RNA sequence: AGUGGAGCCUGCGGCUUAAUUUGCACCCGGCCCGACACGGACAGGAUUGACAGAUUGAUAGCUCUUUCUCGAUUCCGUGGGUGGUGGUGCAUGGCCGUUGUUGGCUGGUUAAUUCCGAUGAACG
């Protein structure tokens, strides 16, 4: 049980999956501070966003 | 003490009137872990201005209080300052420069902040800005420790910044006060790391300083490093 | 099996407020003083283990540090892994321990297990 | 501001020093 | 920040505001603010105008007070009705203060004094203390001694915490009583000696001390 | 008068166990986090902050799966070579205390000039 340090997974081109060809593959956050570019995390049962917790289930 | 805070505390940067909420939450009565989490959340949500104001109003007075009381920085507060350095603009403009300009900085906080700086990697632009800020203020005893540790961070040094440091050293000819050799150690570090960036008139200025303000032990070493320095 | 002249089937139906007379003094006072929330979460974990287990064998074991929790009459059918200092002793809840605690089934100390000169000259 | 410099052998970055003291 | 100044109500109102229009003192400010007194229950404004009425009226407007004592009497009685129906805090205290100023500077007077004495047994301490100081100033500055003495006798004989307050009233008012009412008050105090409570006994000892001193 | 005889409990020994702390180190678990040089990964992105569900004895991104965000503020290993919120002793500049006389009420609250709440000068 040594103090191992967690390593972040070097995912290959996680950037290049929110756009096609043009539009947004994911939703856009309707928040006031940010939105329309902050991609809306869509997990298999839920959602997860960036800053002010505009979360839908 | 441990676990997680309620998540409503983490939506404070997302609020507009965050100062009233901060005054309601009474930061003077917080614990070290709570302040560490607050600094982590504030540094994880951009907005360098509110982070700088939080460090000016909350973190620095608490650091002053527990250094004056317990004679040592707290463990979780050491982590809080390390997290605050992850946004270096807020940390320099919110903790280091105001405490240097206060004129009452203790040696313990000076050594702690210098060890925190040498623990971390400083950007070259930010390090040069810190050099210029230190070189432009008045002389204090603890400031030489900051300057020496920033100098042995060993970064690239521009023209005007190095010349401002040089004239900060040149501003001591008429001073008849007893001078610490810690200032001479900062000087020796500057010479040892930047002998190739020393021109002529700077070198005879430092030789006439060593003639005017001599030291039995380290001044011969400074004389050796100046006399065996190649330019350009 | 009956407990204080009361069978298990009506014991399950007999409710929380009138548990006082069928118990002893200590757990009566303990229930009168106000039961906490951590053992309620333990009850929730025990029953969550009790739902999705198939009903033709014994369900999955529920483990805890709680040695001082009052055994309810509705505990019949659980498996409790109670801490002792080093390990988890996991025990079957028979109907006969309604008035007992969890501390007496988790012993914290091992039993103790403890030639003459003859002169020749 | 000073009077002398490193004179020759080029420059790399002029450094932006007015983004720190100008905030307050 | 705005109360410690020289121009504030601490010093400027007492000296230069009594001279209404250059002559001290004029009740034209009082005669034009009945709209605040009637059909308006705005908080902290009635209190302010009652404070102004208490502070300005102290500069002895004796013929004016004589000629419009009737108008002030009905005005202050409808004030009593409005404050009894509402139940405020500061307005009643300074209107009892200005009632005290009116009665000290001056049948209708008897009933005004009776109302002022009846609003002394109020459970609120500020109203009761203001009425206490007002009755003390009015009697010591008397034909109304018999009325207040028999009111005190009837208030004891009708009855427990207000007895201490009106015993403080008796302590401050025994010397300014007629001899028969002094005898009646002494008999009433001797009757309430029989109770084993020590606080009323101490209040009666202090009343006897103030009477004999 | 007793103890040493018997029983009860208490201290040293001894014996047991994870410890039977001591003349709370630790038992059993779960947490959290130094530069120098060299060789690697490092914007292809190094790294920071997490919705949820649970592992756990319980929760907690400090954990076990799912990708959302901050982006140089970098993170992996090796040396008997320095070493650092290091610990400790000596000299050291300021600073507290240590070695006579005379004056001078916006607020709520209680029996009560009641409670709390804002609020100065000379002589020897
Ligand atoms: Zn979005």
């Amino acid at each position: 049980p040594k103090k191992n340090k967690h390593k972040r997974k070097k995912v290959k081109l996680a950037v290049l999956k929110y756009y096609k060809v043009i539009s947004r593959l994911r939703r856009e956050c309707p928040s006031d501070e940010c939105g329309a570019g902050v991609f809306m995390a869509s997990h298999f049962d839920r959602h997860y966003c960036g800053k002010c917790c505009l979360t839908y289930c | 003490r441990s676990g997680k805070l309620p998540k409503a505390f983490k939506i404070i940067p997302a609020l507009s009137n965050w100062e009233q909420i901060l005054y309601v939450t009474e930061p003077e009565a917080w614990t070290a872990a709570a302040m560490y989490q607050a600094t982590r959340i504030f540094a994880s949500n951009l907005k360098e201005r509110m982070a700088q104001r939080f460090y000016n109003l909350v973190l620095l007075p608490r650091v002053r209080d527990d250094v004056a009381e317990y004679k040592r920085l707290n463990f979780h507060l050491y982590m809080a300052l390390k997290k605050a350095l992850f946004k270096p603009g807020a940390w320099f403009k919110g903790i280091l420069i105001p405490l240097c300009e206060s004129g009452t900085c203790t040696l313990r906080e000076a050594i702690i902040v210098g060890s925190i700086i040498t623990k971390c990697s400083i950007p070259v632009l930010h390090s040069s800005a810190a050099m210029l800020k230190i070189a432009e203020m008045e002389y204090s005893g603890a400031n030489s420790i900051f300057l020496r540790l920033l100098l042995d961070k060993k970064y690239a040094l521009p023209y005007r910044v190095l010349d401002a440091l040089v004239f900060h050293f040149l501003g001591f000819r008429t001073e008849k006060r007893e001078l610490p050799v810690l200032w001479h150690q900062c000087l020796l570090t500057l010479v040892q790391r930047y002998k190739a960036d020393l021109a002529t008139d700077q070198k005879e200025a430092l030789l006439e300083l060593l003639r005017l303000q001599p030291h039995p032990q380290l001044s011969p070493e400074i004389r050796r490093e100046l006399q065996s320095a190649v330019p350009r | 099996f009956t407990y204080r002249g009361v069978d298990l089937d009506q014991l399950l139906d007999m409710s929380y407020e009138q548990l006082m007379q069928l118990y002893s003094a200590r757990q009566r006072r303990r229930l009168n003083r106000g039961l906490r929330r951590k053992q309620h979460s333990l009850l929730k974990r025990l029953r969550k283990a009790k739902k999705e287990a198939p009903p033709m064998e014994k369900p999955e074991v529920v483990k805890t540090h709680l040695r001082d929790m009052i055994i309810l009459p509705e505990m019949v059918g659980s498996m409790v892994g109670v801490y002792n200092g080093k390990t988890f002793n996991q025990v079957e809840i028979k109907p006969e321990m309604i008035g007992h605690y969890l501390g007496e089934f988790s012993i914290t100390y091992k039993p103790v297990k403890h030639s003459r000169f003859i002169p020749l000259k | 501001s000073s009077v002398m410099r490193r004179n020759e052998q080029l420059t790399l970055h002029d450094e932006r020093f007015e983004k720190f003291y100008e905030q307050y | 920040a705005a109360h410690k100044e020289i121009c504030a109500v601490l010093a400027a109102v007492t000296e230069v505001i009594r001279s209404q229009g250059g002559k001290e003192t004029e009740t034209e400010y009082f005669a034009a603010l009945m709209t605040t007194m009637e059909a308006v229950e705005s908080p902290e404004s009635l209190a302010a105008v009652a404070y102004l009425l208490n502070l300005v009226l102290k500069r002895v407007p004796s013929p004016v007070l004589i000629k419009k004592f009737s108008d002030t009497s009905k005005a202050f009685m409808d004030i009593m009705s409005a404050q009894a129906s509402s139940g405020s805090t500061s307005v009643l205290r300074w209107v009892l203060s200005c009632l005290a100023t009116l009665l000290r500077k001056q049948p209708v007077t008897l009933q005004v004094y009776h109302g002022l004495l009846s609003f002394t047994v109020h459970p609120k301490p500020k109203i009761r203390k203001a009425a206490q100081h007002g009755v003390c100033s009015v009697l010591k500055g008397h034909p109304a001694a018999i009325s207040t003495a028999k009111f005190c006798i009837q208030e004891i004989e009708k009855s427990a915490t207000t007895t201490l307050h009106m015993l403080t009233l008796l302590k401050d008012l025994l010397p300014c009583f007629p001899e028969g009412l002094v005898k009646s008050c002494s008999e009433t105090l001797l009757r309430v000696m029989t109770l084993s409570h020590v606080l009323v006994t101490a209040c009666a000892m202090q009343a006897f001390h103030s009477l004999f001193h």
